[PDB]
């Protein structure tokens, strides 16, 4: 993880005629024994902690380009589904919707990635949506 | 030869 | 078997298998009449007592529904599931909640009317090769992801009623007759991903071409078992285990 980090951090500061029709060598392989699992509270913790400590995330404005860097990051040398880093909906402050991520986006809508403690134990975005867990 | 899954929903 | 009360195992655990059967139905002209995903989650499930268990999946109207919609999932269509399944919760939101049997079964089944690329393709072209001997030659192409491999792929190919004599010669695999058939089955123990592999037979002197196939360690839908969770009572050690297997199905080419 932690060499890996400043390199990817960099490629999120940099983030911000027809579409070039992609092609598929068709399917979603699986390797074979590798375990894939969705994020977990202490590891969201943790890395909220880690990204906080390192800095490089705390007031970067957001774009889906960034945050697909970072999620992908994570899958490839961790194993996580990118499918945690959700927020809730706007407008206003956005939270995120896996307890134990500590950033939020803060309009700066231009928003930003916060980090607050407070999530680690307040998990705000059910009280708002109980729907989504 | 199977992959070991997830117990739960830890991301919700 | 219905789980009574007090079913043991030494180790508590459950295997799912995720098999997609590919349907294709390929025209003369290569033009893709259709094309669509079968598939099933198979469990073998050796669990002890009386636990509940809740399947989480990449699908896409839960995900929809729970803030996560810009996430990759897949659009199940006419999803059916085993008894166990409580349907009144998959109604509401989307869960997959159900006290299984033991041993083996069927949870769930399902479509996908995508229409990606057939990933083995098959071309055959007829030449004269001498006199009243004619001449097939055919290419088989992978075109699925150079990283997996198709085993056991056999493709079926029609020849005449009264031909006779045949003579083959392929780079790859092994080719048979059947008369009885009345087609030539070439065979290919095992086929890696783009890849592309000649036959070439000829004869003395319809249906379509069908191949049959399977893909381990691969899916074609991108379904995906995010977790699997088991309450039990007692609270134990239970764990999951999960194999994703892609195979033919009814998978044809038409020749003219």
């Amino acid at each position: 993880s932690v060499i890996g980090w400043p390199a990817v951090r960099e490629r999120m500061r940099r983030a911000e005629w027809l579409e070039a029709q992609e092609e598929e060598e068709v399917g979603f392989p699986v390797t074979p024994q590798v375990p894939l699992r969705p994020m977990t509270y202490k590891a969201a913790v943790d890395l909220s902690h880690f990204l906080k400590e390192k800095g490089g995330l705390e007031g970067l404005i957001h774009s889906q380009r960034r945050q697909d860097i970072l999620d992908l990051w994570i899958y490839h040398t961790q194993g996580y589904f990118p499918d945690w880093q959700n927020y809730t909906p706007g407008p206003g402050v956005r939270y995120p919707l896996t307890f134990g991520w500590c950033y939020k986006l803060v309009p700066v809508e231009v928003l930003e990635w916060r980090f607050d403690s407070r999530l680690a134990f307040h998990h705000v975005a059910r009280e708002l949506h109980p729907e989504y867990f | 030869s199977y992959s070991q899954a997830a117990g739960s929903d830890s991301a919700q | 078997s219905w789980r009574s009360e007090g079913i043991k195992y030494r180790k508590n655990e459950v295997f799912l298998d995720v098999i997609e059967a590919v349907n294709l139905l390929v025209s003369a002209n290569g033009n893709v009449l259709r094309s669509e995903i079968v598939g099933s989650i198979k469990m073998r499930v050796f669990l002890s007592g009386m636990p509940e268990l809740r399947l989480g999946l990449n699908d896409k109207v839960l995900f929809d529904n729970t803030g996560r919609g810009k996430s990759k999932s897949v659009e199940l269509e006419d999803v059916k599931f085993h008894q166990c399944v409580r349907l009144s919760r998959f109604e509401n939101d989307r869960t997959i909640s159900f006290i299984p049997p033991d041993g083996e079964f069927e949870l769930m089944s399902y479509r996908l009317n995508t229409h990606v690329k057939p990933l083995i393709w098959i071309e055959s072209v007829i030449e004269k090769h001498s006199h009243s001997r004619i001449e097939y030659m055919v290419k088989a192409k992978s075109q699925f992801k150079r990283r997996s491999t198709a085993n056991n792929v056999e493709i079926h190919i029609p020849v005449p009623n009264d031909a006779d004599s045949p003579k083959f010669k392929t780079t790859v695999g092994s080719v048979k007759w059947v008369p009885e058939n009345s087609e030539i089955v070439w065979s290919v123990k095992s086929f890696p991903g783009g890849k592309e592999y000649l036959m070439r037979a000829h004869f003395g002197l319809k249906p379509p071409i069908s191949v049959k196939f399977e893909i381990p360690y691969f899916t074609t839908s991108g379904i995906q078992v995010r977790y699997l969770k088991i309450i039990e009572k007692s609270g134990y050690q239970a764990l999951p285990w999960v194999r994703y297997i892609t195979q033919n199905g009814d998978y044809q080419l038409r020749t003219q």
